[PDB]
């Protein structure tokens, strides 16, 4: 009936586009909120091993990871699906963006390309981390100090900059693209936000070495 | 043969906005060995003359009859009401700019896409004189040349290609095989490198995901599968 | 409104139209090709048989020359043709076949060895030249002596038009498909273009150009049964007829092809009768040596078609709900053979009929095929009553054919003829240039032609377009067939005249829309009827039997008082075509003689022995 | 110099599209040979856990999971990049390919959709499984337990179909499209490959229960 | 050669040219507007001052009429 | 417009009046153009568009390039 050309899905046009982008913004926003909570609650090794063990038992023995593990698992893959839409896979999309971004000297343009490299590194390394710690074994700080340092998990340095780099540019972009920023307020947002990120690399890198 | 064929014909007319798409039901008595060409021409020339179908030869070698018949892009005139079920559904070809009802514009696409691929014999121009004798050609090469130049440019293998329907800049089994028909012709003086410049970058050859709907919908039976195949190798082996 | 310019406007995109556009464009003029459907699909594509040009390469053509070709051509045309036209054509066919072969057609070539052919319904062995291997192969066809017909498997039309079109794209011919010409743009007997109709929007367009060509092809859809594609109403004819300046030539000459398929009316090729065809009767008896003893089904066409309706009146046809018919036997020919493995008439019988040719017999009946007359031209192809109008093709009367067209010569006429007429068009355009007065394009033309559209749309004048169409079909099928008598002809012309009156008051069953597909046919009903009575009244007042025109009351050929061409003008506003007559080539190279088949009874020419051989100034040098 | 457009790379033209397509096909063959290696070695528990353990401590000190494990991780994701070019992430590529795919009623056309859905599932669970067994702990038949009973790896009832379907349609596809085609050999290839796929899923599900 | 048709040919597409094309096209006539550069960028676009026309609105023009316009125009301009 | 001598500006152009003249003059001259066109219609003899036009003017181009009379156009512009 409409299995042909005409125009889109209903008797006038499709609304799928705005809904679809919007839900990329809310998968980015809700997922940003999770990573805040993760690097707050479980970033407690340096405060006390007892504190993280307890705050994990705070909600259903390691923060309800049977209802919260599949939450960030399936929702993080659904993010991957919504964003892979724009990812420069086509060898020409790469070729062009690399020349345009290297010729322009423009920063945020060039930050999109790192948003990309970061995204593939965290699908792989992240899916295997999130999974290895998501499989039962309710949390102990002493068992986590287990892996880290042996498992062998370690790394996360090859994850933490890529990860928070990504989340950072992601907050910055989501703010601009829908209008929560300047010109007027613009620089405050970028410098503020670059500080948010560099701070997250700090409390993460020391949550990391102190977990050891 | 006396059984009652009921047709649901796509109906749309872009020139007056008030016309929305819909499904219109028709009623025809079937006689012996009746083509859908007969059915439709009587539906039009009898009941509603403003139905637009594109008919040329009713012998099946032109390609204006193209449409979707009960789900498959196919040929209306060259398809007979024996093989079809009791109710039929005729849809305009996809991918192609719909002009109205069952009619689409194909040849426009073939000419743009033709220049894209530059399908003609490129004459090195040795100052050939039709005063003098003609070209040397074995019978079997010129016979597969006939097998490929035989395409009737109906539009079925594109309208059945998911790649094309999904990516409009994809140029189609048609275009791949056409370049094939100039590759294997000697009279076309073209370097294999030229051929890559035409179909070797993506959107023709490596754009194909291999659905094989071309091979399976082609009415005149071009050897699309293995010609497409031998072309993706010949071009893909541009590498060192 | 929406005025376009060019130099060379080719009205029709098929095979001649394409060749001519390619020559205007080879010498570099700007060109518009109007086409009812994409140029690829025309009726030239449905051509299954082959392309006739004298070669000399095949063993079964050994020694063939355009002398033989011309000779055969004229004989087939019943000395109804211009022998200047046919000389030029016979010598220009090879130039054109080497040329088009060089454009990449996949001509089937020769294979050295000894092969087992078929001449009659019996095979004979024959060798094939050892030194002419890859040259261009031919086949037996029509009334040829040697085998000159050059082919690509089955669809030769597909394969010749197809490379002709690639040459079109290469040289950049702008093509507006879906353009139905309606009137011609003229005044002062000078032609400035045509007014046309967008087959998409629905509004008129008006191409303006110096040199204009009519490629529109045959008018056969005025008949119930025809091998013609449904796009053949003869547009350029009906637009050159409504001018009343340029006439229609030899209009009555309507060639019927014998092997027209019975259930669908589709044509099965004559390469079938050309390689061991077998025409059989209800009892399956090969009856051609009974009527035409030596040349049998390789006889002239109007001959075999005539003999078949004879043999069928006797009571010997096969009886079908589709009507009684005879059989064509190619099972004779072999299975893995079928004109190179596939044959594409194999698919005709396979999909449309219930017959497999390697087993059963093809129901076949004489049915309408080529249409000889058309827009009259000259030796250089300029149309008659109006300056700057050109024509080539089926729509044209060049009269290289006369009163019967020899099989396979129309392809060679499209490229041979498109090349020549084009050449003259090229240098005429590179000559003087007109003045486009808009009280021609605007006054009338857009006005009169927009006016007939309005009258056909809004008005009372109620008559259903399909009743005048189908009543016309019955009138032509019964009135003017293969076998014709005086009284059924006049009876027909009388009802056709009143039907023209009725066809001026037309109504549409429909509700108007931007581009209504009904109006396309309804506005051309009047035109269809008109050139149909040009054929009918041309045949009534021509009392003699020549070519496919066979009069039961005047069976002899009657060279004395008709060796000529029936030119039909129209002039307003009338209900009847005016009939004027004109000499068939005074050039006579081969004076009137016997064809060497058929039942020829001639009233021998008396006047001509004056002139006969006087080939004085030959600008046939090319 | 050439930093805007007009044509390609170097002084005239770029062959990168063919090279990379050739590389999508070379990844397809190499990955198919591996997944044969995996469905030989690890399907040997039907025959005996001694044959699987033995041939498992055989290859280059147990298939060199130092030097060969990274082979298949980097190679499987590299495949992932080469294929994501064509994956219907855009909401209209999906919507259309679903409308066309339901109307054509044509088979191989619809299997492209399974190559896709399977593709995301075997991305995630393929990475996370390949990782949990890709680590240290040299291999035993006993280790599973990394499946089954007390084990919480229940997913090879999901991973096995998606994987062996994908490898099947992929083996079939890489045959056509590159000239190993028919149509003569097309059917013998068609039910050869159909047979091959359902056969590997059976002896896989029987390796799965005969691991229990 | 390479001939184009229209009803109204505007040689220049700038500000005068555009208005005239707009009323010919407002009455629905085929019109070609030729321009040495895209119509936006012309010299009419560089005009910074303003456009002089009778209003009746401004408080510094209250009572303003085309009489004064006609007069000042003629008189600053000599004849 | 400015290209035109309508002479609403005379020998001194009124400030702000040149914008007013292009749009006002477009309205008025335009209305008049729709009148003269919508009326009688001409005949484009190609011995005008083709002969001369293309002939004389392509002659100026060919004489400027392939020909003698060698002098630099810039020196003549600046002088
Ligand atoms: C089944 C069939 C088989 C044939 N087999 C042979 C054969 O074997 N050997 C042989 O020599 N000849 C054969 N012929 C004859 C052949 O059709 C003609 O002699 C020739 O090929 C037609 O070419 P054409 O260019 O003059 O016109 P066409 O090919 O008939 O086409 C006319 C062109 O003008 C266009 N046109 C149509 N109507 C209009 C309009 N109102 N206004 C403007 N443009 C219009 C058309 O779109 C078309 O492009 C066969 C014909 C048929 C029908
Ligand atoms: C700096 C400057 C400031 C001005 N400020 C004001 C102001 O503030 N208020 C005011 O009222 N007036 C002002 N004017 C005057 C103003 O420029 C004109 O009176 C008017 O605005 C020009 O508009 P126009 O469309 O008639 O012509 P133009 O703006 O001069 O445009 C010329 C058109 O003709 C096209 N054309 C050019 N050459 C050719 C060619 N060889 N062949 C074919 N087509 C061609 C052009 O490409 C263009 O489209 C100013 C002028 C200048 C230079
Ligand atoms: C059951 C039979 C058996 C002894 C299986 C274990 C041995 C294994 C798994 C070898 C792995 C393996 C397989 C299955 C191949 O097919 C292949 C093809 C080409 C080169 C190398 C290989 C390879 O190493
Ligand atoms: C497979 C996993 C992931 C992939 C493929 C991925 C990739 C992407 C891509 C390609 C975009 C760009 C959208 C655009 O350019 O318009 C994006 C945006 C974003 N990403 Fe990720 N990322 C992943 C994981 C994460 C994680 C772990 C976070 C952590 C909070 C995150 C947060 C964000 C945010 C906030 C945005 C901005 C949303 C928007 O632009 O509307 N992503 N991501
Ligand atoms: C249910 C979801 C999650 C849970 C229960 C969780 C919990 C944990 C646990 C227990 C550790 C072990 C600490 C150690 O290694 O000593 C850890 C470390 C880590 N995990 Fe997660 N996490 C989750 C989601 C994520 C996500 C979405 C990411 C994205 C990359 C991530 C990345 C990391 C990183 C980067 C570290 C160490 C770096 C640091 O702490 O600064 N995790 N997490
Ligand atoms: C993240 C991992 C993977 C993703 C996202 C993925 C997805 C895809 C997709 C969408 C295609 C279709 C390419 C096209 O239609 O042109 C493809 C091709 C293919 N896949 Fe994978 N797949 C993955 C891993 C695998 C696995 C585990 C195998 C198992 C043997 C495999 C074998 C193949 C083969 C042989 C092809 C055909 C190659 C070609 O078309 O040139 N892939 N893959
Ligand atoms: C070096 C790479 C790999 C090795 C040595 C390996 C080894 C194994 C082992 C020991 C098992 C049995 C128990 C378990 O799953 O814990 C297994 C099962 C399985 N693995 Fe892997 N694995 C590797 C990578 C992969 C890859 C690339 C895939 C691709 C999908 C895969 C998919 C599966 C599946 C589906 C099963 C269970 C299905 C069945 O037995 O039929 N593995 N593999
Ligand atoms: C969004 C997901 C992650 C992004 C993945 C996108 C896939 C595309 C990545 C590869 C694209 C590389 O883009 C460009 O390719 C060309 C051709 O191969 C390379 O070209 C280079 O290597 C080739 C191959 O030897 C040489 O012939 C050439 O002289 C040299 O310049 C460029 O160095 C590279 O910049
Ligand atoms: C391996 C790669 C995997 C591919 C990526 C993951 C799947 C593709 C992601 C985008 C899917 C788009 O989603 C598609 O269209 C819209 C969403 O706007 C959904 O919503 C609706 O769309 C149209 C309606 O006009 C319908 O075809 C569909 O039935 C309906 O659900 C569809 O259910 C879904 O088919
Ligand atoms: O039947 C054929 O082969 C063609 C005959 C003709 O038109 O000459
Ligand atoms: S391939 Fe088959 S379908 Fe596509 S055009 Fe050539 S013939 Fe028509
Ligand atoms: S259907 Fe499509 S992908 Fe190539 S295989 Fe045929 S064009
Ligand atoms: S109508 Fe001519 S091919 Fe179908």
């Amino acid at each position: 009936m409409n299995a042909s050309t005409i125009t889109l899905h209903v008797p006038q046009r499709s609304k799928i586009a705005g809904r679809m982008d919007f839900f990329q913004m809310v998968s980015g926003a809700l997922l940003i909120l999770f990573l805040w909570a993760h690097m707050m609650l479980v970033s407690s090794v340096i405060l006390s091993p007892s504190l993280m063990n307890g705050i994990a038992w705070f909600f259903e023995a390691t923060y309800m990871a049977q209802i919260g593990g599949p939450a960030v698992f399936v929702l993080m893959v659904v993010h991957f699906i919504l964003a892979a839409r724009k990812m420069p896979f086509k060898q020409d999309e790469w070729k062009t963006f690399r020349v345009h971004a290297c010729m322009l000297h423009h920063k945020d343009t060039t930050m999109w390309v790192v948003q990309v490299i970061s995204a593939i590194f965290i699908l792989v390394l992240g899916a295997v981390h999130m999974f290895v710690v998501l499989t039962d074994l309710p949390i102990t700080a002493a068992k986590s100090a287990a892996r880290l340092q042996s498992g062998w998990l370690y790394l996360y340095l090859v994850l933490l900059p890529l990860a928070e780099l990504h989340v950072g540019v992601g907050f910055y972009r989501i703010g601009v693209k829908y209008g929560f920023v300047g010109r007027n307020k613009r620089k405050w947002f970028q410098k503020t936000e670059n500080l948010m990120m560099i701070g997250f690399i700090t409390i993460g890198l020391l949550t990391l070495v102190r977990f050891m | 043969m006396n059984r009652m064929l009921t047709l649901n014909i796509f109906r749309y007319n872009p020139l007056d906005p008030d016309s929305q798409p819909r499904m219109q039901t028709f009623t025809v008595q079937e006689y012996d060995s009746m083509t859908l060409f007969i059915a439709l021409t009587q539906i039009r020339d009898e009941k509603d003359p403003t139905l637009k179908v594109d008919f040329c030869c009713r012998a099946g070698i032109c390609g204006s009859c193209a449409m979707v018949i009960n789900g498959r892009p196919g040929l209306a005139c060259h398809t007979q009401t024996k093989d079809l079920p009791a109710e039929i559904t005729l849809h305009p070809l996809p991918f192609f700019q719909l002009l109205g009802d069952l009619s689409v514009d194909t040849g426009s696409w073939f000419r743009k896409t033709g220049l894209q691929i530059e399908a003609w014999c490129h004459s090195d121009d040795k100052a050939f004189d039709p005063t003098a004798d003609e070209m040397r050609m074995d019978n079997d090469l010129a016979n597969e040349i006939f097998e490929l130049d035989r395409c009737i440019e109906c539009g079925c293998c594109v309208a059945a290609c998911g790649t094309a329907r999904m990516r409009t800049d994809f140029l189609g089994a048609v275009s791949i095989m056409r370049v094939a028909r100039f590759y294997l012709d000697p009279r076309d003086k073209r370097s294999e490198d030229d051929y890559y410049d035409v179909i070797g970058n993506d959107q023709g050859v490596f754009g194909c995901m291999g659905l094989l709907a071309c091979e399976d919908v082609c009415p005149k039976g071009i050897p699309l599968q293995d010609q497409l195949g031998i072309m993706r190798r010949m071009m893909a082996m541009h590498s060192v | 409104m929406q005025i376009y310019h060019t130099d060379v406007l080719c009205i029709g995109g098929a095979l001649a139209g394409e060749r001519v556009a390619v020559e205007a464009s080879m010498a570099g003029l700007k060109t518009i090709m109007l086409s009812l459907v994409p140029p690829r699909r025309s009726h030239s594509s449905a051509a299954q048989g082959g392309m006739q040009a004298a070669l000399g390469n095949a063993i079964m053509g050994d020694g063939d020359s355009p002398d033989v070709h011309f000779a055969d051509t004229v004989k087939g045309s019943d000395w109804g043709c211009d022998q200047e036209v046919a000389r030029i054509f016979a010598d220009t066919a090879p130039i054109v076949m080497r040329e088009v072969a060089h454009w990449g057609v996949p001509w089937n070539r020769v294979v050295p060895g000894k092969h087992t052919y078929y001449k009659g319904g019996k095979p004979f062995e024959a060798e094939e030249k050892a030194e002419k291997a890859g040259l261009i192969h031919a086949r037996a066809f029509g009334g040829t002596a040697a085998w000159r017909t050059c082919y690509t498997a089955d669809g030769t039309g597909r394969s010749v038009l197809n490379t002709l079109d690639t040459k079109c794209l290469q040289y950049g011919v702008t093509v507006h498909d879906r353009m139905q010409a309606e009137a011609l743009i003229h005044d002062g007997g000078n032609c400035l273009g045509c007014i046309a109709r967008c087959l998409r929007t629905g509004e008129l367009v008006a191409y303006l150009a110096t040199s204009t060509l009519i490629a529109t092809g045959g008018y056969g859809r005025i008949y119930k049964a025809t091998t013609n594609a449904v796009i053949c109403d003869g547009g350029g004819q009906i637009i050159a007829l409504d001018t009343g300046l340029v006439p229609m030539g030899n209009m009555e000459a309507v060639q019927f092809h014998p092997t027209g398929t019975v259930p669908t009316d589709i044509l099965v090729t004559e390469g079938c009768r050309g390689d061991g065809g077998t025409l059989l009767d209800v009892n399956q008896y090969r009856f051609m040596p009974d009527y035409e003893p030596d040349k049998a089904q390789l006889a002239s066409r109007d001959v075999v078609s005539r003999r078949m309706t004879e043999h069928m009146r006797k009571g010997l046809g096969v009886k079908s709900p589709y009507g009684d018919h005879l059989w064509l036997d190619i099972r004779h020919l072999g299975e893995k053979h079928i004109t190179t493995k596939l044959r594409e008439v194999y698919d005709i019988c396979t999909n449309f009929l219930g017959v497999n040719p390697i087993h059963q017999l093809i129901p076949v009946r004489p049915t309408h095929h080529y249409s000889m007359g058309g827009v009259r031209t000259n030796r250089d192809g300029a149309a008659y009553g109006l300056k700057g109008l050109f024509s080539a093709g089926e729509s044209a009367c060049w009269d290289m054919h006369g009163f019967n067209r020899l099989g396979g010569n129309s392809l060679a006429e499209t490229v041979v003829a498109g090349r020549y007429i084009g050449e003259r068009m090229v240098e005429f355009t590179k000559g003087a240039t007109p003045s486009f007065g808009m009280q021609y394009v605007e006054d009338a033309h857009k006005k009169v032609q927009e006016r007939i559209t309005d009258i056909v749309t809004g008005r009372k004048g109620k008559e259903n377009t399909f009743k005048i169409r189908d009543e016309m079909h019955d009138i032509m099928m019964e009135g003017v067939g293969i076998f014709r008598n005086g009284t059924d002809l006049q009876k027909a012309v009388n009802k056709l005249e009143e039907l023209y009156d009725r066809s001026q008051k037309i109504s549409l069953s429909s509700a108007c829309k931007g581009m209504n597909p009904e109006l396309s046919t309804a506005l051309r009903i009047r035109g269809m009827l008109k050139l149909a009575q040009c054929t009918a009244y041309g045949a009534l007042d021509r009392t003699e039997s020549r070519g496919a025109h066979t009069r039961e009351d005047f069976p002899e050929r009657n060279d004395k008082e008709w060796l000529n061409r029936t030119l039909s003008y129209w002039k307003e506003g009338a209900s009847m075509p005016t009939l004027e007559y004109e000499e068939a080539s005074p050039y006579y190279e081969m004076p009137p003689g016997d064809r060497g088949y058929g039942g020829g009874v001639t009233i021998a020419n008396e006047l001509p022995p004056e002139k006969f051989v006087i080939p004085e100034a030959a600008k046939e040098n090319l």
